[PDB]
């Protein structure tokens, strides 16, 4: 059993999204259930549909703002989620009979259009040294961040992006020996393809 | 709706340990028809949940012998004998007795134990480039610490600033079992220029006192 | 439809 869900969605507050779940490997023998996973990993069951006959049951919290359907010609289930707000920025799973889960579909709710980040080098104040890079104010995910074009990979912490006031921020630290920097160059490389952003920021002593 | 309380919510163990997770429901999960629709899922990092145990104690297809489910009525337990790396992730209990809605426990994170480690704290003034923008972000990294719980405050000229803080935390490091955190304080450039002393302050199990890193703006 | 994990759901 395999459940293939559609890719990431991006909407403004108030809008709706329609996400799909293509099943393979008896489509009509299992109710298709839908479950939200919120940011702190909690799970909330939204509802389910009987695909032969089309009956539905909803979590009352979602009733009236989510609609489940199927297409038997293509063994595909759908969820239409309306009334989007910031609480709906989450991962949505289809689940066949509560037994087998799809890979999930991300929905991000923000008032922002596609926005380019600013990228800042973080040099230390003034045996090991920690340097940083700040990627401030972009939308949507993802960005790619490397150090020295991927050559410098150990001693790195690149933090998950966080959405705040409609835009993402991400940061990265790298720790190297004092014999390495500033005597050898260290540059953070950032790409945000959605905004046609591609920047290299050399870490220079202040 | 049925409230499913899991304890602990974080469970650090050593490789090869026995792990035990409790799940208590706010009402009985034994249905009129005799069945107890209590199931357990595991979500490994980066993956979707997978069914482990169904109907209290039945192992699903392909699930190792070392997972066992027990309990009855309102009190359930999952036991994971000989924990290995592939077992690490978030365990959820779920009930389908009283529906709609199906409900779930909050998730218990099975994580690795190691020795306590104080964070390595680094603070970064705004870059000269950002200053030309009229915004000012100050960044603090609190890296490679254990245990996971940490609390960070920004103090400006000796006074806490709560607004404008963006925090992010890594999952447990796969190689050394530590945790890391980034905190970024964003101010306008004019606010930034009204004060001179910037401090990142953490509390953590490793010290009785605040852990601090500071700079002066000039 | 009646499914074993879900009891009375849609059943």
């Amino acid at each position: 059993v395999q459940l293939l869900q559609s890719g990431p969605e991006l909407e403004k507050p108030g809008a709706s999204v329609m996400i799909s779940c293509k099943a393979s490997g008896s489509f009509t023998g299992y109710n298709m259930n839908w479950v939200r996973q919120n940011i702190g990993k909690s799970l909330e069951w939204i509802g389910a549909i009987d695909p032969y006959y089309g009956g539905t049951s909803y979590n009352q919290k979602f009733k009236g703002r989510a609609t489940l359907t199927v297409d038997k010609s293509s063994s595909t289930a759908y969820m239409h989620l309306k009334s989007l707000t910031s609480e709906d920025s989450a991962v949505y799973y289809c689940v066949s009979g509560m037994e087998y889960w799809g890979q999930g579909t991300s929905v991000t709710v923000s008032s922002a259009k596609t926005t380019a980040p600013s990228v800042y080098p973080l040099a230390p104040v003034c045996s090991s040294v920690t340097l940083g890079c700040l990627v401030k104010g972009y939308f949507p995910e993802p960005v790619t961040l490397t150090w020295n074009s991927g050559s410098l990979s150990s001693g790195v912490h690149t933090f998950p992006a966080v959405l705040q006031s409609d835009l993402y921020t991400l940061s990265s630290s790298v720790t190297v020996t004092s014999s390495t920097w500033p005597s050898q160059s260290i540059t953070c490389n950032v790409a945000h393809p959605a905004s046609s952003t591609k920047v290299d920021k050399k870490i220079e002593p202040r | 709706d049925v409230v499913m309380t899991q304890t602990p919510l974080s469970l650090p163990v050593s490789l090869g340990d026995q792990a035990s997770i409790s799940c208590r429901s706010s009402q009985s999960l034994v249905h009129r028809n005799g069945n107890t629709y209590l199931h357990w899922y595991l979500q490994k990092p980066g993956q979707s949940p997978k069914l482990l145990i169904h109907k209290v104690s039945n192992r699903f297809s392909g699930v190792p012998d070392r997972f066992s489910g027990s309990g009855s009525g309102t009190d359930f337990t999952l036991k994971i004998s000989r924990v290995e790396a592939e077992d690490l992730g978030v365990y959820f209990c779920s009930q389908s007795t009283h529906v709609p809605p199906l409900t779930f426990g909050a998730g218990t994170k099975l994580e690795l134990k190691r020795a306590d480690a104080a964070p390595t704290v680094s603070i970064f003034p705004p870059s000269s480039e950002q200053l030309t923008s009229g915004g000012a972000s100050v960044v603090c990294f609190l890296n490679n610490f254990y245990p996971k719980d940490i609390n960070v405050k920004w103090k400006i000229d000796g006074s806490e600033r709560q607004n404008g803080v963006l925090n992010s935390w890594t999952d447990q490091d796969s190689k050394d079992s530590t945790y890391s955190m980034s905190s970024t304080l964003t101010l306008t450039k004019d606010e930034y220029e009204r004060h001179n002393s910037y401090t990142c302050e953490a509390t953590h199990k490793t010290s009785t006192s605040p852990i601090v890193k500071s700079f002066n703006r000039n | 439809v009646c499914n074993p994990l879900t009891g009375a759901l849609l059943c």
